[PDB]
Formats: structure tokens, sequence, C-alpha cells
């Protein structure tokens, strides 16, 4: 971000810096393919990267604003965040896991899967298909 | 007949399994292995064996008990020892077909135990049973019991099969599928001619299957219509079923495309609101229009824009609009056309009118159209040939209410008139 552009149009907030990474950096040669995008922005990729950065809170906020419909997950994100990040509810974690296996596991947008898998610790057999790009 | 009186006592139940163990469930025998006369005996004998064992297991009561049910009775479940004996015999049965229904039922029982314990094996037994074609087997057993083997013995007996299906629905132990529904419908069908005595069980089936079927209809035409048809004849509770047809809270169909409003909660593909829409576009004033403000839901989200409509309507009046459109093609229909639906639709009309016969007069939305369908329908084909039968049936039921008309119709009914020379 600290190098030309726009200089990004908006304020230097962390969120925008990541939007820049996702948009300017190599998610697009000349933009496209299989993300879920609203208003020109891959939300799931954003949440994933923000999470990658360590900005969990911001990632949570993005989800809140998201316009999505897996919303139960939204709940499970927030408490994961609230606690020590080992979100352990004696309650639902089990429920989240079932949904992952049935709905999410066989399908979806790579980043969405990443967020579910990583936050949830959903499927211990380990590896994320499309978006592991670095060692 | 005796088991029907009370739940089985544990001693009785254990003895039951003991004999089945020694007998081998009476599986092997000589059927036409030898003479033909003996052959007709086999299915019926097997059915009794399956019915009785399932009756003894009393899967429905047992599962409830496991969850926790108040008691009166003593149950076999209480003694671990009895369970051990029963387990061995049934497990061995797993490698044989007749006691497939027992295998399925017990797998559920073991599985209810599963949360308490573990159940590696039961999963396999359930799988084997389904693969076993227990569903198909049940249908045949059901036919045997169906008005033939014995009126009184059978429907009390069929009830046993029904209980198994009730529990089986929960998981995916077995989701709402074609096989389960089909088998259930057949057990209910228990191919018979109208005559009332006993009925069947209630609500758990109701929400899971009967109501579920309604939700899909008319999108899924066959199940809802078939179930309605079977029940109406058999049950004296004509009013509830009939009232349902006259007053139908829900309508399920394919979705015409695009602008209608949506209301939000969750990411909601599901909820939306409507403005006015006409099921039938221009082709006669008579049209089905659904006022705006009606709520709708998008069920599948898969391959299609399938929406549920809260719109309450009369099933009979609706069907008696849909078929007519088929003739002209002048009108256009949101619903969608097909011959197969034709066979059950007319039959339901037929059955409803016949059953209601007395309060026949109110019942007919389809007097003239059906005859027109019949003349045009005349084909040299099996699917329509089946439909032709339905038309005839409707005519027969119609005859009591309006006799003159049927006869006037027959004067120029295409099938019969030899007279022309």
């Amino acid at each position: 971000v600290f190098g030309n552009l726009h200089q990004l149009g908006g304020v230097p907030g962390t969120y925008q810096l990541v939007r820049s990474f996702l948009n300017i950096k190599l998610p697009a040669p000349l933009p496209g393919l299989q993300d879920g995008e609203v208003e020109g922005h891959p939300v799931w990729a954003l949440i994933y990267y923000c999470m990658r950065c360590g900005d969990l809170l911001a990632a949570s906020q993005v989800v809140n604003r998201a316009q999505h419909q897996l919303g139960e997950f939204k709940t499970w994100f927030q408490e994961y965040m609230n606690s020590k990040d080992r979100r352990l509810s004696p309650a639902t974690e089990n429920k989240l896991r079932l949904h992952y296996r049935r709905a999410l596991r066989n399908n979806t947008d790579p980043y969405k899967r990443a967020v579910y898998c990583i936050i949830g610790r959903c499927d211990v057999t380990d590896n994320q298909s499309e978006v592991a790009d670095k060692t | 007949l005796y088991y029907a009186y009370f739940e089985m006592a544990p001693s009785d139940l254990l003895v039951l399994t003991k004999m089945f163990k020694e007998q081998g469930f009476g599986s092997r025998q000589t059927n036409r292995l030898v003479d033909e006369t003996m052959d007709p005996f086999v299915d019926r004998i097997g059915y009794f064996s399956a019915l009785i064992l399932v009756e003894g297991m009393d899967i429905e009561s047992l599962h409830k008990c496991a969850l926790d049910d108040r008691r009166e009775l003593h149950q076999f479940a209480q003694d671990g020892l009895i369970c051990q004996d029963m387990d061995c015999l049934m497990l061995t049965f797993g490698d044989i077909p007749h006691h497939a229904p027992v295998l399925l039922a017990w797998a559920l029982l073991r599985h209810t135990l599963n949360p308490e314990e573990t159940s590696s094996v039961v999963r396999k037994i359930g799988g084997t049973a389904i693969q076993l074609n227990v569903f198909q087997y049940l249908t045949r057993l059901l036919q045997s019991l169906a008005s033939g083997g014995n009126d009184c013995t059978t429907s009390t007996a069929c009830m046993c099969v029904y209980g198994l299906l009730s529990f089986v629905l929960t998981s995916l132990t077995l989701g709402n599928q074609q096989d389960i529904i089909d088998t259930a419908c057949e057990v209910l069908a228990d191919p018979s001619l109208p005559e009332l005595f006993w009925g069947t069980e209630p609500t758990s089936g109701l929400g899971i299957i009967l109501d579920s079927v309604c939700g899909m209809f008319p999108h899924l035409l066959s199940p809802l219509l078939q179930l309605l048809r079977a029940l109406v004849s058999g049950k004296s509770t004509a009013k509830k079923v009939y009232s349902f047809l006259d007053k139908m809270s829900f309508y399920n169909e394919l979705y015409k495309h695009k602008p209608h409003d949506v209301i939000s909660h969750e990411d909601g593909t599901l909820w939306r609101r409507q403005t006015p829409k006409l099921l039938y576009p221009l082709g006669g004033q008579t049209n089905l229009r659904i006022p705006q403000g009606t709520v709708g839901q998008v069920m599948l989200d898969d391959r299609a824009y399938l929406v549920r409509w809260e719109y309450s309507y009369s099933s009979w009046t609706l069907f008696t609009c849909e078929i007519e459109m088929l003739l002209h093609v002048v009108s256009t229909a949101d619903v969608i056309q097909h011959c197969q639906r034709v066979k059950p639709i007319i039959d339901l009309v037929h059955k409803v009118i016949s059953t209601d016969l007395s309060i026949a007069d109110c019942l007919l939305p389809i007097t003239s159209r059906i005859y027109m369908l019949l003349q045009r329908l005349t084909t040299v084909i099996s699917p329509p040939v089946d439909v032709i039968a339905s038309c005839v049936n409707c005519l027969t039921v119609l005859a009591a209410r309006n006799p003159a008309k049927v006869w006037t119709d027959l004067r120029h009914t295409g099938f019969l008139p030899f007279v022309a020379h």
C-alpha cells in the first residue's frame, strides 16, 4: 500500500489496506473467477486475509456487514473472537461442524471454506485447497 | 392378534427371539424347495414373522422409552441379558433377507443406544437392510396383507410396518426419500377397495411425511395426491382430508421469473413477498391470481427457482382449472403439464367424489372437462391408457349424482358407439 496508486483513494485503515492487497495484488491479472463478490469485493477473501494479518476483530466486523446467509456461522465467529480465540462453547461447535461437513465441505468458495475450517477446526485432516499460496 | 392387546412381556419377547433363532426365522423351506402349492404360503408366512417380531420390538415405544417414557409395562430393554440373546439372533439374521425389516428396526434401537454407547455394527445392519430392499419387501408384504390375506389381520398388522417408517425418517434413520415415501404410501395403500374399520397412526408421520408431501405439491404431484386419495377412501375422517383439499394453505410450484419483492432476515433466498401474479395468463377471465402481500419461500436453491407460496387455495378448483388448460393450450400455465400427473389427479377426483357420494353435489369442479379429456385423450398408449381408466372412474362415481348426464355423454362417447354402422 505504501507505494503509489489511488495513495489509495481512501483512508489508510487496515481494512482498506487489505482490500488493496486483494484487489491490486494478484487476485486479478485483470479481474475474475469463483469468488463471492458484492460491490466489487470478495468478502470471504477479505475476512480470510484480515484473519491472516491477525486483524480478527476487523474480520468479524466485515462478516457482520456481510450480506450473507450462512449467518449461524456469523454467531460462531463472534465468541471465537470474544474469548482467548479458543472459542470453546460447551454448546454449539458440534452444530457448526455438522453443517460444515454436509453443506460447506463438498462445494464452495475456497476462502469461505478456509474461514470455516480454520475458525472451526472443522476437519482435522488438513489442507486448504485453493488458497494456500505460501509456505 | 394377541400381541395387539398389550405390549409384549419380556419373557414373551425373549421366547419369541429364541424360537426365531432355532427356526432360523422359518426362512428355509421347500417352495416352488419343491411344490407350487406351498409357494403361495411363503410371503404370508414371512409377513407374519416380520410383523410379529417388529411388534415385539415395538420400536416406537422402545425408542421413546430410551429417551424416557413413563411406564406401566415391563420392557425387555430393562434386562441386558435379554438384549444379548436378541442381538445374536438378529445379527445372524443380517445375512438373510426376510427379517430385513427386523434388521432395520433393531438397527435403530441399537443406534438409540448409540449415543449412550457406540455402534459400529448397527450402521452396517441399517445399510444392509436398505440395500436389502427392505422398502420393496415391505411393499410386497403390505400387498399380501392388503385386502386379500385377511381384512382384520392385515391393517392391524400393517400398523407395525408403519411404525418402522415413522422412526426411519429422522436421519439421512433415513431421510425423506423416494423409497421411504413410496413404501409408506404402499403400506397405506395396502391395495384395497373402499371399506372402513380401523385407521392408522398419527402426527409423527403427519409432520414428517404427510405434511412434507403437501409442502412440495403441486411441484411434486404424485405423493401428495396419492396419499390423499388413499386416506380419503379408508378414513371416515373425510372432513379433515376433504377440508384440506377445499382449503389448502400452501401452494408449491416452479417460479416464474424475477421482479417480486423480498423481505429479509438471514441471507434470505428463502423469504420474499409478492405483488400480484396470475398463475394463468390470458386465456379466459377465470384465472388464479394471488394477491400481493403473500409470502413465499425459495426452497431448492438448486437448479431451479422453486418457490413455496403461502397462498391458500382450493385444490379441487385449482386442478379443475389446470387440466382444462391442457386441452386448449390457449391459456398459459405457470404450473406445467404432464400425463402422469393426469392419472393420479383424475383418480383423486374420482375417489373423492365417490367417497363423498351423498354430499356429491358440492364436490364436482370437473363435470364437462373430464369428458372432453376422455374423447381427446383416446390413445394407443400405456400412460394415457391408464389415464383413460381414471376418466371412466370419474364417470362412474359421477353417475350417482348426475345420472342423466353420464348417459347423455355415453350416447356420443367414442369408445362404445357401434350403432352408427
